């Protein structure tokens, strides 16, 4: 049932939702960026590791 | 202990880790001792082998180099059980790799005894596995100087008819290979049995296997003429096509006059593969046949073919171009060109293609005026596919036949293409225009073409203006910035005021394109004002494209 | 935020030019953008001077590629497609995806009109539903594309004097003001002015008639003549029914029918055709045949 | 990718330990 009080409560709650939601988005976004950074670093480390392992295999 | 960890790694769930274990059997071989290797891994690689079919094949491949880490010939017997269990697999290529490893590893008396054992194993398999183990035992006994000569002959004779259509086809197709390692007397008896089996070939695949055996016989095996007569009788649609498959190999060898007659006869669906083989037969004839014996059969085949098929005709013409000078070849070429004038477009395609060999024969510059009419009417037909193919061929023959020869008339054809409706035709025209200018130099270019297109730059249909724009775009690559900034650039800058937005943003595209060709000072003086002016337009596309040109060069 | 999705769209179009469809999420975002673009278009759209009108396509995507090869690429040549994109053809999804992708990318260089086969019922019957399911294992696509079809403008008006529309014209319609005064944001009703624009077709019997198709009517010549005169149009162009020649001149150069799907009815084996309106609004037709398979 | 790398490394070091035996 439409009415001005309801509309105002609606806009207030909805703007609050949009703001807190963008905040959660940004925190999760930075989290995922750092996470894939760490996991790519782990993949690169495992790559250098496999290179060292095949080197030692040829050495032994 | 090493066998155990092999089983565990072979018990791994992941196919990749298991495949690593497969690629790492040499690790276990170097771990154990060669004596311990033979005594332990061989029982293991014999009994405990159960994995994916691809992994089973990978095991067989890693085994194919295990004739040395076991201890050599004195232990080849110890390597035979596993391959036997790997020669009886349901998959063909797995037991094929097994036969390969057998022939690789095969003191060969133990290998011969185990080869008789593999023949006994083949006696159990009523499919192509019998022929596989038979071909294996053949080389395995040959490693011992074919001591199983009678055994090999009996195995081939049983494979000739053993209620195994698979193994029967294998024998009737590759007796020349399975009985190759067998003794010379055994090989001859198996050759007689193979002739008998090819006569016994009843089905269509049986007819193909019989044609294959007959080709192998005519290649390796009056006896030659008798076998060739039997093969020709077997060759005269399904069985006829399977025999025409090897008819070319029959003619690819007085020893072929009957074969050429049969080729010209069967081709006159079996005719399709017949003419396919007759392409190579005509190549081999024009390369090897004697002119006296050539003339008659050549004229007969020319009269027959001139009556896929056109492709074989063009192939035979290009081959018979190996003749030094034949007026009959000139008549055939004239007839084929008049045909390509009014026939399927593939006729003209193949004709203009083999025009290279035609000019190699005598010089197509003579016959130029003969083919020119066809060319022009091929450039002005209804189906735009045909005109497109003609355009595609145009630069080849043009640069092949000098400037002035085409500049008289064919320049009008290039123009008529540039003004055409079908967009693909205009595109091909511009591309081949670039090819022509590349081959004929900027002098001829600026003297002949560039004025014509720049004249085209003005006319009602905005398509017939963007086409000039595209011509400019593709000419700038090779015409050199001098002539560009002299003639092209003014017209581009002028067209930058055309009403149609399509023309304008294509102007922007071409400006970005030819930018690097031009001089930085010329850029900053001339085009950047025009560029920002275009960016001040209202059409969002022309705005976007002008902005792209800016950010790609300015 | 702007050139990035432009590049994304260009990549999409390039991928589509190889019969390689999109992911349902891509189709979802695409249909959202296309809704956003189409919502700013009246029921009777206006197109500037030079265009290339093409009619019934019916999912024959490889023949759409052949068309593009005949009449020019996407941004260079302005196109106008009069409906019936998706049914009675195997590559319906690819066809409509390509046309919508173009319309989203070059929103000024191409215009697509609604057609008889853009309603959920007709698609669900004639096959677009089946291809949506087969190629996607869902209906989410067939939902998006139908909720998009509910926005396509009904008609187009080239240089204020050429009237282009799928199907034909209706008795409940007397002037372009009337069409422009409709509500096209709904599924095609079973009877109305919409169910006739996209279903009617000319004929010989003068005045209105009963359409053997079952919906819309069969406007005779006099109807079209008075309509043209009362609206100043010089020619009404349409594309709804097979014409083996490729394009037919019905009602004494008042109405043109331009089928643009070759070999559609295989017993007939038609050749498609398109119309070019040059810089001076002079029409010139191009007839082409199915691509080499 | 991390799981595959860890698995192949475990298998390699297991074979190396078998060599140690
Ligand atoms: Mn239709």
């Amino acid at each position: 049932q439409y009415t001005i009080p309801g509309i105002l409560h609606y806009i207030q709650h909805e703007w609050a939702r949009f703001e807190m939601e963008r905040a959660h988005w940004e925190v999760e976004r930075a989290e995922l960026q750092a996470r894939i950074a760490f996991l790519q670093g782990e993949r690169k480390g495992q790559e250098n590791l496999k290179k060292d392992l095949v080197r030692r295999i040829k050495m032994l | 202990y090493p066998i155990a960890v092999l089983i565990d790694e072979l018990r791994n769930e992941d196919v990749q880790l298991r495949l690593n274990s497969i690629k790492k059997l040499s690790t276990i071989a170097l771990a154990l001792g060669v004596e311990r290797t033979r005594s332990e891994l061989l029982p293991f690689l014999t009994d405990t082998i159960y994995d994916e079919d691809e992994v089973l094949l990978a095991l067989a491949e890693q085994l194919g180099t295990f004739t040395t880490l076991v201890g050599g010939p004195e232990y080849v017997h110890c390597l035979l059980p596993p391959l036997e269990s790997l020669a009886t697999v349901e998959e063909t290529v797995v037991r094929d790799k097994a036969v390969e490893s057998l022939r690789a590893i095969s003191p060969s008396d133990l290998e011969a005894h185990f080869v008789p054992l593999v023949k006994r194993l083949a006696g159990g398999d009523w499919f192509t596995s019998r022929t596989s183990a038979c071909g294996l035992f053949s080389v395995c006994y040959p490693r011992v100087s074919s001591a199983v000569k009678a055994e090999l002959r009996q195995y081939f004779r049983n494979l000739c008819s053993d209620d195994t259509p698979m193994v029967r086809r294998a024998a009737a197709s590759k007796l020349g290979e399975f009985a190759k390692v067998l003794e010379l007397d055994n090989v001859k008896s198996e050759i007689i049995p193979m002739f008998s089996n090819l006569a016994s070939d009843e089905q269509d695949s049986v007819r193909l296997l019989a044609v294959e055996a007959c080709v192998n016989i005519a290649q390796l095996l009056d006896l030659e003429a008798l076998v060739m007569p039997t093969l020709r009788q077997a060759a005269e649609w399904r069985v006829r096509y399977m025999v025409a498959d090897k008819f070319t190999e029959l003619q690819k060898a007085i020893t072929k006059t009957d074969l050429v007659p049969a080729f010209q006869n069967l081709m006159k669906e079996v005719r399709a593969a017949a003419s396919h083989k007759v392409k190579e037969f005509c190549e081999n004839l024009s390369a090897d046949c004697r002119e006296n014996v050539i003339m008659s059969q050549i004229l007969p085949c020319i009269k027959e073919l001139v009556s896929v098929k056109s492709a074989l005709a063009s192939v035979i013409m290009g081959l018979s171009p190996i003749l030094g000078k034949d007026n009959t070849i000139e008549h055939l070429l004239p007839l084929f060109l008049a045909q390509l004038k009014d026939e399927c477009p593939e006729v003209r395609l193949n004709i203009i293609s083999n025009l290279d060999c035609v000019n190699e024969v005598i010089g197509i510059r003579q016959l130029s005026q003969s083919l020119l009419p066809a060319i022009v009417e091929l450039a002005e037909d209804a189906k735009w596919r045909v005109r497109l193919a003609i355009i595609e061929y145009m630069p080849l023959l043009a640069g092949q036949l000098g400037v002035e020869f085409f500049d008289e008339k064919l320049n009008s054809l290039c123009m008529a293409w540039l003004v055409d409706h079908v967009y693909a035709i205009r595109e091909a025209a511009t591309s081949n225009l670039k090819k022509l200018v590349e081959k004929f130099g900027k002098e001829w270019a600026h003297a002949t073409i560039i004025p014509k297109v720049l004249a085209m730059s003005g006319d009602p249909n905005y398509l017939h203006r963007m086409t000039t724009l595209f011509c400019i775009n593709v000419l700038s690559e090779v015409c050199g910035q001098d002539i560009t900034t002299k003639h092209m650039l003014p017209t581009v800058l002028r067209m930058a005021g055309d009403p149609v937005a399509n023309v304008r943003f294509n102007v922007a595209k071409s400006l970005q394109k030819i930018g690097p060709i031009l001089d930085n000072s010329t850029l900053q003086s001339e085009v950047k004002p025009i560029l920002e002016k275009l960016t001040q337009d209202q059409d969002v596309d022309v705005k976007y494209f002008a902005q792209e040109a800016l950010t790609v060069l300015s | 935020d702007e050139k990035v999705f432009t590049k994304e769209l260009d990549q999409w179009i390039e991928q589509l030019n190889e019969c390689k469809q999109l992911s349902e999420s891509q189709v979802k975002s695409l249909c959202e953008k296309a809704k956003e673009i189409l919502t700013k278009e009246s029921n009777v759209q206006e197109v500037r001077c030079p265009v290339t009108v093409c009619g019934d396509v019916h999912g024959q995507f490889h023949d759409l590629m052949e068309l593009f090869r005949i009449g020019g690429k996407s941004p260079d040549t302005n196109y106008l497609f009069m409906g019936d994109y998706v049914d009675r053809g195997y590559y319906s999804v690819e066809t409509v995806t390509l046309l919508v992708a173009l319309k989203v990318r070059y929103r000024e260089r191409i215009t697509i009109l609604r057609g008889n086969h853009e309603s959920r019922q007709i698609t669900q019957v004639y096959g677009f539903y089946d291809e949506c399911l087969r190629k996607y294992g869902n209906a989410n696509v067939w939902k998006y594309f139908t909720d998009l079809f509910d926005y396509l403008p009904l008609t187009a008006l080239v240089d204020g004097q050429i009237f282009c529309l799928h199907g034909g014209l209706s008795p409940s319609i007397d002037t372009l003001d009337h069409i422009r005064a409709l509500d096209r944001l709904q599924e095609v009703p079973h009877e109305g002015p919409m169910c006739d624009l996209l279903w009617s077709d000319p004929d010989d019997r003068g005045g209105w008639g009963i359409s053997p198709r079952g919906a819309g009517y069969t406007f005779g010549q006099d109807i079209s003549e008075t309509f043209n005169h009362a609206n100043g149009l010089t020619l009404v162009s349409r594309a709804h029914q097979l014409v083996m020649e490729g394009y037919n001149w019905c009602h004494d150069r008042n109405v043109v029918t331009i089928f643009s799907a070759p070999n559609y009815c295989y017993r007939c084996g038609n050749q498609a055709a398109i119309m070019e309106l040059d810089d001076t609004l002079k029409y010139s037709f191009l007839q082409f045949d199915p691509a080499p398979r | 990718e991390r799981k595959g790398q860890e698995n192949l490394k475990k298998d390699l070091v297991r074979r190396i330990k078998m060599l140690e035996y």
